[PDB]
């Protein structure tokens, strides 16, 4: 039968047929060792304790009560089979762990006891207990006993487990704290001490059936019924209630029985391969809060491998013939699943790890070449670097194909990574790129969280009315389902960038499973629509629920993929094509780029430059994104410079000749006010010193003057900026006056750089000690501008988004959707900067993440936020932000 | 003293509109905390030996912020409870034919209630509302009807969820889903899912009158062996006892 | 207590304290104080920045504390 | 060691000198015990006090032989308070005198017992002798808290003896008791009495307005054994074949020996498991049921027909294997339910235990009937051996040691300090080594898993040891008053004046609970392994990383360690890592040379036991060295392992909690496998 079943599994079968055949695996190949056991044992007699001990079934047709018609022996028990349809659930291996948990359950159930397996968590407790409780045929509960513990319906669910005759298994009781879980065990104690009484010696008649108090009155207890206590114990229960220890279960069993119910020849040298690999990735590799090596991981590695293996043979079938690499196709299952989660260090280790348990195979991937066209395709006109391969670019095409893949298994794909990876652009190139290539239209919901209250992201009744209003995240669920407007044909990918939290994830715990439903306070479910993808663009993990985490696949986005040549691609490709000013421009773009090429090479003096400037020392965190979009917006300034050059001289316009000079000049300054603008002066001077001995580019001639010193000017000479401070005599009355500034070295280099930052329009941060001159070094800049008008705004510890938010509606005008919903300021023609006092002020939350800070950060770089009033997109027209602080060590 | 005998003078109810188009009051903790404050200051001062310039001005107006404090905090828990019991009489249906005397009794208390509510509306001032003779045993009477009518509404969902016990398993308001949409058969499907292990969909016959079988998450079928009718059984625990006994009774035959 | 004074110090204004009604009747004794000062009434920005100015040049604060450092 | 430290204190400063001579010390520190008649090793002259020689012999027996400090202390409080002081804790407590006299009706008496123990039938034997009726009440029950206080109410006025039953199981009604008996009673004859097991979540406010009784089941198999025979009834045990009175006699001595072998915990079984009469009354049932489904009548059956395999099974499986965690105690769960629970045990020549005392045994009891059980239990002997619980003579020596050890930790916590705790520091800074290098990172080595292995743990070794020096540093800077500490400073002090090990500095597996300063003893040692490995890192790249006889104890992951070998082995052939399995040799000379597979470690030390060359062999001396263990991995042929072999664990601590690796080992032609899993051998990292 066994030889039958496993050539029956190989060929095409409907999945409820296969998952019949594969329970029919399980259970003959427990028969078989049983039989085998027996065999070996030269057991005679039926009713010796080696074959007694034994889970026996035994039916009786002649039987008119439906209940009794099936008995079920275990050693000693004798159950009967409660006719409830379990519909096709998932089967466990009977390992011998197994085993002796049934066979201790079902003793603990003849004693009138309850069963307390306990051990680390991931052992199969739970679902051993509820596998027995399946074979028996009973109704069995799991209560969730870590969070989302519904206390008040404990109270009905006793008295259904007690009036059903159902089961109830406590997933981890433990993990209750002290004043539930005291009430929970009265409650499990008054159950089994009423049970225990339907074993009495002189009352196991019962011609009163015997009942308990749960409700404030008497419920009568089915016999049936059990209640099961699963820890990681209270001594109200410590004598009605038998323990068994699950610490480890064989691992080497399970993956075997799977893979040859998989069909998979050599499953005992697969499974004896396989599970010391995922010991080991459990020490060799980097401990990390998203890996899972654990026994439902490795479960699902080797379905994944049996549907890789059902594919191969059905592929080869269209060119029985059975000779394919086993070992290979376990691979590729372990590297399709494993690799997308791996950091990049982990990723050769898991590869010496593979030739080091599976030697000589290799892993082979998916070519997916109809993709990585449109991919070309989509990139290249995006200014984005695009690989193939070890060439430039590949990790980030890998890491968008494995995003691909991700988003086709599953629907709550995380991508997760430090902050300057391109997770972002992966996602956006994958929806371009899925669009081109399917036809199927994709929109994006970059709905940020951490920035609105929670009852904005969902909704809350109030409790008077009783009205129901739905949040930012709740009325885009209602848009995409109710709404069609080529519902299945658009591609909603609502993408959570942010930071994860579990406070706004406990609503979408219900939404990331295969639930895929959201529940509301007010009682209304609504669906997750299939071609819906909820996407979390977070930058780490360090304070997400163990939950959500494992809910959802991902991809992990090192800072390995993102190389400094690829952005240095991307800043030369917009350079030459995206216009400075929204047809001479471009000229002396590209004019400026072909002069600054040689620089933004492989290694040379940006690259070298930014690899010193990292072992400096800075006053902030040093992150590559921040020094490189500093520079790449200076020398767009130097640009821009340029422009207002030809402009003032329609003649003689500076040519080739004079543009390399000052261009050369001038990233040498770029380069040491952007990446040491942050550092002491000795740090500057440091920066300076190695520059001189590995740069080409003409410098300062006295070498006992710092270059950054030194001004470029628009003739290509370092003019000194001593040349440039003027001497005032400031009128009597205004002596150390308010907003009254002398010119010196630091006003008048620092005005040049607020300037070069101001006029691209960048938000920027003055960060120095109390006192230093960041305010009056702002305001001698901003008002000197006509148009710059300025708002103050002071941030503090308790300073919240509502503050931005009442500093607009006073401020600025919330246009009647030009092209959507538009927030401008009242005055046209004017810029407003909101000056942030202390932006790094703010309280930090118990999860690490400012929401004010996030709130700025998202109209920054998504340019806009969402409206609280009627969900909308509201975009930011003329709104900039500027910024001081005290060091951060303050 | 001052700002007290004035704050009473410009004082609204601030009504809402509710989705049965009546109208409501709003505002609570402004209608509490503020009172509480008034009543201890007056009491402060007439406790306090500094009063000689105010020998009766509180006396006459510490009654009156206790019938303040006594109306509105019996009518909070009287609308809360009336908006609860209008929302479940409601949004259920058959609500009419079961429970008639309670559904009745309802309406005449709703009335009741909507013509109080009428009444404060067209003076919505509560100086306006409180020299109304009637209005606190009114309240009190309606308050202690909702109390009853619960009570009662509490009883009739553990009688009729003693009755085929799997009905422990649902909450309360499932449970008046299940209990008042037997016409509309469709929407008890999303239920069977907490109320038993595998069975998600009852296999209905063409008019949804004859139960042929159930069903599962995969789509697994189990017709039944002899289908029950819930023509002959219109009450739903009847019918629903009876396939989870034809249920058990099929699986043993197969 | 120390958020409000913050602002309360370092600007002289509470933006997030006079809304609604208590607003409009600050407006309101504020223009009845600039006309018996001698002040020429403005727009409601105008006289809401003089009333902020009048409150820089007649409100002191004074805080006393413990010499207790770690405080 | 100890005389070296002793010989520090001025009273012993020749010490070697006259221990050099009086060839009699040999023989007293070979004495069973040695401080009856102790030398005379201090150098004193005029001194005679008999106090002075009392603390002087104390010291003397912390030095030499500290297993008797227990004794030795004994003898100090005899001589300091006379040889009568502690005596009246022998004789047994009469609550009568206490609780008419000294106790007020105010003052509850607790009836404070161990888990696992009942004092109810104290006080109603009480009652008994003073006839005085009770009002005993069960707690637990919702009414039950009603009835007790009606029952305090009406008692009061009349001075009726109330008595509650495992009151602990409810600490805030315990609490409510506690603030309404301010209260002034009627009644003088009033007495109230609380039983409760000794549980921490009971309100001290009770504690301390109470009279606390504490009450401990004696120890020994005769005791444990009267205990149960008194907790079975007689009616259960005399019924049916009568071979249900010898079944219940051998889960009597199965339930005494495995609950007395918990007092030995290290060397018995490994952690403290909870045997309480829950057990035996599953065991109990078990037997019954089973003895009524194999003899249904009520005929002699014979003993070949007792359902043998049944037993053994349920309870190896399911009542006492129920709550063994790890794979090593259950080996031996099983190896005493075979040893005893067999057709055999019906015999007259049967040993309940062999080897006991030397070379005596302990025979059956050739009984019928449970009266000549009780009999035979209560004619066994006053004394007993570790012997009768299969354990070597020696685990009562270890025992000893560990209770004076904690007795000196419980009075040196029963015991400005800027100056002593910065002498402290800084003779930690002084000791420990500086900082520590990893600068070796070749492309080519990256294949080792043994570079692999070894480069993680000196990053890790040498973080640790940065932030280590760092905070220490930061107490040493803080002590002299140029540095003001903070919230982590200020735990941190109050950890390291206390000696408790930091919570901060505990990144690698430690024993649960140690001295600061050995903390800081083995961090020295594992960073100065840690620095020769560095160094021979730096001397060659995979060539010296093979021969460092590295010492297992110190790593921070041995099995980290274990995996690497492996891994190293894996690679250096075409092998892959599960067709590998490790043989291991045993050698005397440390200039032994190793094979390519071959891996020595240091270090080792194993327990009960001792290898000629590479035979295992019992010994009474415990904790034997393994000089250069070497560890190799061959080709697994799949074949059955010998019946002369043994599976020992490796653990890295002596507490015996975390598992390393599993070691085969060839025991001598004489001994058997059983002998071995019952005396607890072991290998032990440190
Ligand atoms: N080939 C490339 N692919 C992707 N991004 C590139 C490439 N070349 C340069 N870049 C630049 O690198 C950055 C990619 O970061 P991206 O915006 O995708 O990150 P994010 O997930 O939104 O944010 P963060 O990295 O801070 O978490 C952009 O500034 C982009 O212009
Ligand atoms: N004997 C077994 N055969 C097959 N799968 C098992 C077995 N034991 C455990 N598992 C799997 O392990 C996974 C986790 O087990 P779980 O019940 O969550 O353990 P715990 O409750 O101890 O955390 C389950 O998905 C289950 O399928
Ligand atoms: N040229 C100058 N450079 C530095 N500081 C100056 C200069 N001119 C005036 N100052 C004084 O420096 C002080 C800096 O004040 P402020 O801008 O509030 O400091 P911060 O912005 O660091 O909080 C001003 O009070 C101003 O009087």
């Amino acid at each position: 039968t066994l030889n039958v079943l496993a050539d029956s599994v190989l060929m095409e079968q409907p999945p409820l047929r296969r998952r019949k055949l594969e329970h029919l695996i399980t259970e003959l190949v427990h028969q078989r060792d049983v039989t085998r056991s027996l065999i070996k044992s030269k057991i005679d007699n039926a009713k010796s304790f080696e074959w007694l001990s034994q889970m026996r079934f035994y039916f009786d047709p002649k039987q008119t009560d439906v209940l009794q018609q099936l008995s079920i022996q275990m050693a000693n028990a004798k159950f009967n089979y409660g006719f409830e349809y379990l519909g096709v659930q998932d089967k466990l291996v009977q390992t011998p762990l197994t085993d002796r948990c049934y066979l201790t359950m079902t003793q603990a159930l003849e004693a009138r006891l309850g069963g307390s397996p306990f051990g680390p968590a991931g052992t199969g407790k739970t679902e051993s207990v509820k596998a027995l409780g399946h074979q028996l045929g009973r109704f069995v509960l799991v209560f969730n006993c870590d969070e989302t513990f519904d206390f008040q319906a404990m109270g009905r669910i006793f008295v259904g487990l007690c009036q059903v005759g159902a089961w109830g298994c406590f997933d981890e009781f433990n993990r209750l704290e002290e004043r539930m879980l005291s009430a929970v065990s009265q409650q499990v104690q008054c159950i089994q001490e009423a049970l225990r009484e339907h074993s009495n010696p002189n009352y196991d008649k019962t011609s009163a059936p015997i009942t308990c108090e749960l409700l404030n009155k008497q419920v009568k207890v089915s016999p049936d019924m059990a209640i099961f206590i699963t820890m990681n114990l209270p001594d109200n229960l410590k004598k009605l209630f038998r323990s068994l220890a699950m610490t480890k279960p064989d691992r080497q069993l399970i993956a075997q029985v799977m893979l040859y119910s998989q069909g998979f020849r050599t499953a005992e040298v697969l499974a004896n391969k396989i599970v010391p690999f995922f010991k080991l990735c459990d020490e060799q590799l980097s401990s990390q809060s998203h890996y899972d090596f654990g026994l439902r991981a490795l479960k699902s590695v080797l379905v994944s491998a049996g549907n890789v293996k059902r594919e191969r043979i059905q592929k080869i079938k269209r060119e029985i013939a059975e000779n394919l690499p086993e070992q290979e196709i376990l691979i590729q299952s372990v590297c399709e699943t494993m690799v997308p989660k791996l950091v990049a260090e982990d990723i050769p280790l898991l590869f010496s790890l593979l030739s080091d348990v599976f030697p000589g195979v290799q892993y082979h991937r998916g070519e997916m070449t109809a993709l990585r066209e449109e991919l070309k395709k989509v990139c290249q006109e995006m200014y984005l670097t695009y690989g193939d391969g070890e060439e430039v670019g590949g990790m980030w095409v890998e890491k968008v194909l494995q995003l691909y893949q991700i988003t086709q298994i599953n629907h709550g794909l995380m991508m997760v990574g430090p902050s300057g990876s391109g997770k972002s652009m992966a996602w956006r190139v994958l929806l371009k790129a899925l669009e081109r290539l399917e036809g199927v239209e994709g929109v994006a919901h970059i709905i940020d969280p951490k920035a609105i209250s929670k009852d904005h992201l969902y909704g809350t009744l109030d409790p008077n009315t009783r009205e129901w209003t739905d949040g930012l995240f709740t009325h885009v669920l209602r848009k995409i389902i109710d709404s069609v407007r080529g519902e299945l044909q658009k591609r909603q990918w609502i993408v959570f960038d942010g930071d994860v939290d579990p406070e706004w994830v406990e609503n979408l715990n219900s939404v990331l499973d295969d639930n895929k439903l959201l529940t509301l306070p007010n009682g209304e479910r609504l669906s997750l629509p299939p071609n819906v993808r909820i996407m979390f663009e977070v930058q780490d993990l360090k304070y997400a629920t163990l939950a959500t985490v494992s809910r959802c696949g991902m991809v992990w986005f090192s800072e390995d993929v993102l190389s400094t040549d690829m952005i240095f691609n991307n800043f030369l490709a917009r350079l030459r094509s995206i216009p400075l000013d929204d047809s001479p421009m471009l000229q002396i773009q590209r004019d400026a780029a072909t002069i600054m090429q040689p620089y933004f090479t492989s290694n040379g003096l940006v690259t070298k430059a930014l690899e010193h400037a990292f072992q400096l020392e800075h006053i902030m965190d040093l992150t590559r994104l921040r020094c490189l979009g500093s520079l790449f917006s200076m020398l767009h300034q130097a640009c821009r410079n340029v422009a207002q050059y030809n402009a003032n001289h329609p003649d003689f316009p500076m040519q080739i000749e004079q543009l390399e000079r000052y261009i050369q000049r001038y990233l040498v300054y770029a380069i040491l006010w952007s990446l040491s603008g942050d550092s002491r002066l000795k740090m500057r001077a440091e920066l300076g010193e190695y520059i001189r001995r590995i740069t080409t580019v003409p410098l300062p001639t006295a070498p006992n003057i710092p270059i950054i010193d030194y001004e470029v000017s628009i003739s290509g000479e370092w003019s000194p900026w001593q040349a440039k401070v003027p001497q005032i005599e400031v009128e009597t009355h205004k002596v150390a006056a308010p907003d009254v500034v002398v010119p010196t070295l630091d006003t008048v280099r620092h005005e040049a750089l607020l300037y070069t930052w101001l006029a691209e329009h960048k938000p920027l941060v003055l960060c120095g000690p109390p006192g230093s001159g960041k305010t009056m070094t702002l305001f001698s800049a901003l008002r000197a501008l006509p148009d710059m008008e300025v708002v103050g705004l002071n941030f503090s510890s308790a300073t919240t988004p509502e503050l931005l938010l009442k500093t607009f509606d006073h401020y600025c005008e919330y246009r009647r959707t030009p092209n959507g919903v538009v927030l401008a300021p009242v005055q046209l023609g004017k810029w407003l900067v909101l000056f942030c006092d202390e932006i790094n002020l703010p309280d930090m939350d118990k999860y690490g993440t400012q929401r004010v800070i996030s709130f700025i950060r998202q109209m920054v770089e998504h340019g806009g936020f969402y409206r609280t009033s009627d969900q909308t997109w509201v975009k930011l027209e003329r709104i900039q932000f500027v910024g001081a602080c005290n060091p951060p060590t303050d | 003293l001052k700002q007290i005998r004035e704050v009473w003078n410009t004082y609204e109810l601030d009504l809402v509109n509710y989705q049965n188009k009546c109208r409501l009051i709003r505002g609570w903790d402004d209608l509490f905390n503020k009172v509480k404050e008034h009543i201890n200051s007056v009491s402060a001062m007439k406790l306090s030996p500094y009063y000689k310039v105010f020998e009766e001005d509180a006396l006459s107006w510490e009654d009156k912020l206790n019938r303040i404090m006594a109306l509105f905090d019996v009518w909070i828990d009287v609308q809360r409870r009336w908006v609860y019991l209008e929302g479940i009489f409601t949004g259920s249906a058959d609500i009419k034919h079961l429970l008639p005397v309670e559904t009745q009794r309802f309406q005449s208390i709703s009335t009741e209630f909507l013509a109080l509510m009428k009444k404060v509306s067209k003076s919505p001032l509560v100086m306006d509302v409180l020299n109304i003779q009637g209005v606190q045993r009114s309240l009190e009477r309606l308050a202690d009807l909702l109390g009853k009518i619960q009570k009662a509404l509490g009883e009739y969902l553990e009688r009729e969820r003693s009755s085929f016990p799997r009905f422990y398993f649902v909450g309360d308001e499932d449970l008046l889903e299940i209990i008042g949409n037997s016409k509309n058969v469709a929407k008890l499907q999303k239920h069977f899912k907490k109320m038993f292990a595998g069975v998600s969909s009852i296999i209905l016959n063409e008019d949804n009158s004859v139960v042929l079988g159930i069903s599962s998450r995969e789509g697994e079928e189990v017709m039944f062996k002899t289908p029950v009718s819930i023509t002959e059984h219109p009450k739903i625990n009847e019918w629903l006892t009876l396939v989870e006994k034809e249920m058990r009774v099929t699986l043993a035959k197969l | 207590f120390l958020e409000r004074m913050n602002t309360l110090l370092a600007n002289g204004e509470v933006p997030g304290l006079f809304e609604g009604d208590e607003y409009a009747t600050l407006m309101t004794q504020c223009k009845e104080g600039a006309q018996k000062e001698g002040l020429m009434l403005d727009s409601h920005e105008e006289l809401y920045k003089w009333f902020t100015s009048q409150v820089i040049r007649n409100l002191h604060v004074v805080f006393t504390m413990n010499p207790s450092s770690e405080g | 060691e100890a005389v070296v430290r002793l010989s520090c204190l001025p009273a012993f400063k020749d010490l070697i000198a006259k221990v050099q001579a009086d060839e009699q010390f040999g023989i007293w520190l070979d004495s069973s015990s040695p401080e009856q008649t102790v030398p005379y090793l201090w150098s004193e002259e005029t001194p005679a006090t008999p106090i002075g020689q009392a603390i002087h012999r104390l010291l003397l027996i912390q030095a030499f032989r500290p297993d008797r400090l227990l004794a030795m202390a004994h003898m100090f409080v005899s001589t300091n308070l006379g040889e009568s002081f502690m005596s009246i804790m022998e004789q047994p407590l009469d609550l009568t005198h206490i609780v008419g006299t000294e106790v007020k009706p105010n003052t509850p008496v607790l009836m404070c017992s161990v888990p696992g123990y009942d004092a109810s039938g104290h006080v109603e034997d009480l009652a008994a002798e003073q006839n005085t009726q009770i009002t005993s009440i069960a707690i637990g029950s919702a009414e039950g808290f009603n009835q007790a206080d009606k029952a305090i109410n009406t008692a009061v006025k009349s001075g009726r003896w109330v008595m509650l039953k495992n009151v602990h199981l409810a600490p805030g009604w315990l609490m409510q008791l506690e603030k309404k008996l301010h209260s002034l009673q009627p009644h003088a004859c009033f007495r109230l009495f609380l039983t409760m097991e000794i549980n921490p979540k009971v309100p001290v406010n009770l504690l301390r307005a109470g009279r606390i009784f504490v009450f401990e089941p004696p120890p020994g198999v005769k005791a444990n054994m009267l205990r149960t025979f008194s907790s079975i009834p007689v009616s259960r045990i005399c019924k049916s074949p009568n071979e249900r009175a010898r079944l219940y006699f051998l889960l009597a001595w199965f339930h005494a020996i495995i609950q007395e072998r918990l007092r030995y915990a290290p060397l018995g079984w490994s952690k403290k498991y909870e045997f309480g009469e829950s057990d035996l009354r599953s065991a109990c049932d078990t037997v019954d049921t089973w003895l009524d489904d194999t003899a249904k009548g009520r005929q002699n059956i014979s003993p070949d027909k007792i359902p043998w395999s049944a037993l053994k099974t349920l309870m190896a499986q399911s009542i006492y294997g129920g709550r063994v965690d790890n794979e090593f105690d259950q080996r031996l769960l099983n190896t005493f339910l075979e040893r005893l629970f067999t057709t055999r045990s019906f015999d007259s020549e049967f040993k309940l235990a062999c080897k006991v005392d030397g070379h005596k045994d302990i025979q059956m009891p050739d009984g019928i009937r449970r009266e000549e059980f009780v009999q035979w239990v209560e004619l066994l002997p006053d004394t007993q051996t570790p012997s009768w619980l299969g354990l070597p003579n020696n685990a009562e020596r270890v025992l000893l040691t560990t209770q004076g050890v904690d007795m000196i930790s419980k009075m040196l916590k029963m015991q400005a300090w800027m100056r002593t705790l910065h002498t402290t520091a800084s003779n930690w800074l002084h000791l420990i080594p500086q900082t520590l290098s990893h600068l070796k990172r070749t492309v080519e080595n990256i294949k080792d898993p043994l570079f692999r292995f070894f480069e993680r743990e000196v990053k890790m070794g040498a973080k640790l040891l940065q932030d280590v020096r760092q905070d220490l540093a930061d107490v040493v800077q803080v002590c002299e008053g140029k540095k003001k500490q903070t919230n982590y400073l200020r735990t941190l002090i109050n950890e390291l004046v206390k000696g408790i090990l930091p919570r901060s500095w505990s990144h690698y597996t430690v024993p649960a609970g140690m001295t600061v300063i050995q903390w800081v003893s083995d961090f020295s040692e594992r960073i100065k392994q840690l620095q020769n490995i560095s160094l021979a890192a730096a001397s060659g790249g995979a060539k010296e990383l093979k021969n460092i006889h590295v010492c297992l104890g110190g790593l921070f992951v041995p099995e980290a360690y274990i995996t690497a070998t492996r891994q190293y082995v894996a690679q250096a052939n075409s092998w892959s890592l599960e067709e590998l399995c490790l043989e291991v040799n045993v050698t005397t000379s440390q200039g032994a040379t190793l094979d390519a597979c071959s891996f020595g470690v240091t270090g080792l030390k194993l327990q009960g036991a001792t290898c000629n060359n590479n035979k295992l062999s019992l010994s009474n001396a415990i904790s034997t060295a393994l000089p250069l263990t070497q560890l190799r991995w061959v080709k697994q042929t799949n074949t059955e392992k010998k019946a002369s072999v043994v599976t020992l664990p490796v653990y890295l601590n002596f507490t015996r909690a975390d598992l390393i690796f599993t070691v085969d080992f060839e025991i001598a032609t004489k001994e058997d496998p059983r002998s071995f899993y019952e005396r607890g051998v072991a290998v032990l990292c440190t």
